C-alpha cells in the first residue's frame, strides 16, 4: 500500500432495527418516497416530508426513518427496488439513529415520539 | 607445488595453498520456524475482520415491562501488496582466459568454479534479505532496506502499540512489576475467545539490556542467596546455553520470573554502507537497552497461527498462475557464444494477524 | 567462450543464425606471429656502391 494500509470499507448496516411494528395486509406504518437525485440513503437515517434528509435547525420537520440502503448512481436500492421506504408511524426501533452534522438528537427524538415511534436503549 | 621465486624467475619456491575469509551470517529467526509458508497464485490477498462486544445490564421496573438490546456486529475487509526482489549476474570468457586459481601454481580457472561461487553468493544474499525482512515484520512495520513503507500493521488493523519500561538503571526499581505488566498485556489484548497462558513468550534483547539485567543488584543477590543448581549455573557458570544462530554455537540466556531472555547480536550492512542492527528500535540511541517480545506458536496452537509468509508467482512465461516458490533461478546463453547470464527472482511479504501482541521493551524509564 | 584456454589453430571458422531464419553469419579468426631465433643470419644485399 502507498500509505502502508488499504481499507475496502465497512459493511452497510442491515435492516434489523425494527423490534415491533403494526402488521397489516398493506404496510400501515411504512411509506414510500421518490429518491432524490444524487442522494445516498442508508438504514437509520431521518428524512423530511419531501424525502430529503434533515439538517440543523429543522429537527421539528422530521417525518420518517429510512429502512433501505439506496445507491444514488444506480438509482436502485440494494434489493433492486425503485423507491425509498421509511417508517412514519407507531413502532419500536433500536436506538441507532444516523444524523447529519450539528443535528440535535433530542429534538429529533421528541418530534418523532409525537408520531408514536419509541426507541429502545441498545446495549453496547 | 613450485612457483617462481620472489626476486628471480630462474629460482622456484613452494606454495602451500590459500586461506579464505567468509562474511558472517546470522539467520536466527529463520530457524525458529515461527513463520509458516503460505504460497498463493495472485499478486494480492484479502482478509475479513469481525468484531462484537458486550456490556453490563441495567435493572428496570417490573411493571414498566421495558428492556434493553444489543447492537449488531461489525464486518470489515482489508488488502495487502507484496515485495519483489531481483538481481542479475553474468560470466564472460575474460574471467577465465589466463587467470590463475588462487590456491594453486599453474592451474587455470574454469567456468564451473565461477558458476558455483556466484550461485552460492546469490543464495547467501537472498538468505540475508529474508532474515532482515522477517525481523522487520516482527517489529510490526514492514519496510525495505531502502526505507520504503509497504505494510503498516498498526494502521491496517486499527490498534496501537505498547512499550514497557524496566528502569534497570535505578537500583531500587522492581522488575517483577514490568514482567507482570507484560504478561497481563499479552493475556488481555488477544481477545481470541479462549483461555490464554501469557507465560509462553519469546523475549529477545540486545547486549546492553542483557548486561544491565544480569548485573542488577536485586537479581544478583536473590540468585546468589539460593542453593540450587540453577542459581549455581547462572551466578558462577556459563550463561551461553542457548541455541545456535548463524555465527556462534550458543546464545546468551537468562532465567528469572519464569521468563527466558535471549541475546541476539545479528546485524547486516546495506549497500549504502550503513549498518542495520536487527534488534534495534527506530530513533533510539544505541546506548539504551532494547528488546522485543512476541508470543510462542504453542500459545495459540496451529489452529490459530499468527505468523505467515506469502509467496507469489514469477513474471516470466510459464508461471502465469502457478503456486509460487521461495526462489527462482534462470540461465540464458549470450549471443554467438559470448558468455552466460543468470537471474534470481523472489516475491513475498511476511505479516502478522494480531499485531497488538508485539511488545517492545526498554531499559530506560519514563 | 568455448575456446578460452585451448590450443591455437591455423584458422577458426564459426557459423551463427540470424534469428527468425533470415540468414546465416560467418566468422574467421587467427592469432599468429612469425619470428626467427637467429636474426644474425639475415643479411641484406644491394647492387649499389657503398
Amino acid at each position: 500500500a502507498y500509505q502502508g494500509f488499504t481499507k475496502l470499507g465497512n459493511r452497510e448496516p442491515l435492516n434489523d432495527i425494527i423490534l415491533w411494528e403494526q402488521i397489516t395486509p398493506t404496510g400501515h406504518s411504512r411509506k414510500e418516497y421518490t429518491p432524490q437525485a444524487s442522494t445516498e440513503y442508508r438504514v437509520g437515517e431521518v428524512l423530511k416530508a419531501d424525502g430529503t434528509k434533515v439538517q440543523a435547525g429543522e429537527e421539528a420537520q422530521a417525518d420518517s426513518v429510512c429502512i433501505v440502503n439506496f445507491y444514488a448512481d444506480l438509482q436502485l436500492s440494494y434489493h433492486g427496488q425503485l423507491k425509498v421506504v421509511g417508517i412514519h408511524r407507531d413502532a419500536e426501533l433500536k436506538d441507532l439513529l444516523t444524523l447529519e452534522a450539528s443535528v440535535d438528537a433530542a429534538a429529533v427524538k421528541t418530534a418523532l415520539a409525537a408520531k408514536g415511534i419509541d426507541f429502545v436503549p441498545t446495549g453496547l | 607445488m613450485l612457483t617462481n621465486s620472489e626476486k628471480s624467475r630462474f629460482f622456484l619456491a613452494d606454495l602451500t595453498g590459500e586461506v579464505q575469509s567468509i562474511p558472517n551470517t546470522y539467520g536466527y529467526i529463520s530457524n525458529l520456524g515461527l513463520f509458516r509458508s503460505a504460497p498463493i497464485t495472485q499478486t494480492t490477498f484479502l482478509m475479513d475482520l469481525t468484531d462484537w462486544d458486550v456490556s453490563l445490564l441495567d435493572a428496570v421496573d417490573r411493571d414498566s415491562r421495558k428492556a434493553e438490546t444489543s447492537a449488531p456486529e461489525r464486518v470489515r475487509q482489508i488488502s495487502f501488496p507484496m515485495m519483489y526482489f531481483k538481481e542479475v549476474e553474468s560470466i564472460t570468457p575474460d574471467e577465465i582466459q589466463g587467470v590463475r586459481q588462487p590456491g594453486t601454481a599453474n592451474e587455470l580457472t574454469t567456468e564451473a568454479v565461477v558458476r558455483a561461487k556466484k550461485l552460492m553468493k546469490i543464495r547467501t544474499k537472498f538468505d540475508i534479505t529474508r532474515e532482515f525482512l522477517f525481523m522487520q515484520a516482527l517489529k510490526g512495520k514492514v519496510v525495505d532496506a531502502r526505507g520504503t513503507l509497504y505494510a503498516d500493521l498498526y494502521k491496517q488493523f486499527d490498534v496501537e502499540k505498547k512499550t514497557v519500561y524496566f528502569d534497570l538503571d535505578n537500583p531500587n526499581a522492581d522488575i517483577d512489576a514490568s514482567i507482570e505488566e507484560l504478561r497481563m498485556h499479552m493475556e488481555d489484548e488477544a481477545k481470541t475467545g479462549t483461555v490464554i497462558n501469557g507465560e509462553e513468550i519469546h523475549v529477545v534483547v540486545d547486549r546492553v539490556f542483557f548486561s544491565k539485567l544480569v548485573k542488577h543488584p536485586k537479581i544478583r543477590d536473590a540468585y546468589l542467596a539460593q542453593q540450587t543448581p540453577l542459581a549455581w549455573q547462572q551466578i558462577t557458570g556459563s550463561l551461553r546455553t542457548g541455541g545456535t544462530d548463524g555465527v556462534q554455537a550458543h546464545m546468551n540466556t537468562f532465567y528469572y520470573g519464569g521468563v527466558k531472555f535471549v541475546q541476539y547480536n545479528g546485524k547486516f550492512k546495506d549497500k549504502r554502507g550503513k549498518v542495520h542492527t536487527l534488534v534495534s528500535i527506530d530513533s533510539v540511541a544505541a546506548t539504551v537497552g532494547v528488546g522485543h517480545a512476541f508470543p510462542n506458536v504453542s500459545m495459540l496452537g496451529e489452529a490459530n497461527n499468527i505468523f505467515e509468509v506469502a509467496y507469489g508467482p514469477c513474471p516470466k512465461m510459464g508461471y502465469a498462475n502457478t503456486l509460487g516458490q521461495e526462489l527462482y533461478v534462470f540461465e540464458y546463453e549470450k549471443d554467438r557464444d559470448e558468455g552466460i547470464d543468470f537471474e534470481a527472482h523472489s516475491y513475498m511479504l511476511p505479516y502478522c494477524t494480531r499485531p497488538q501482541l508485539l511488545v517492545d521493551v526498554r531499559a530506560d524509564a519514563k
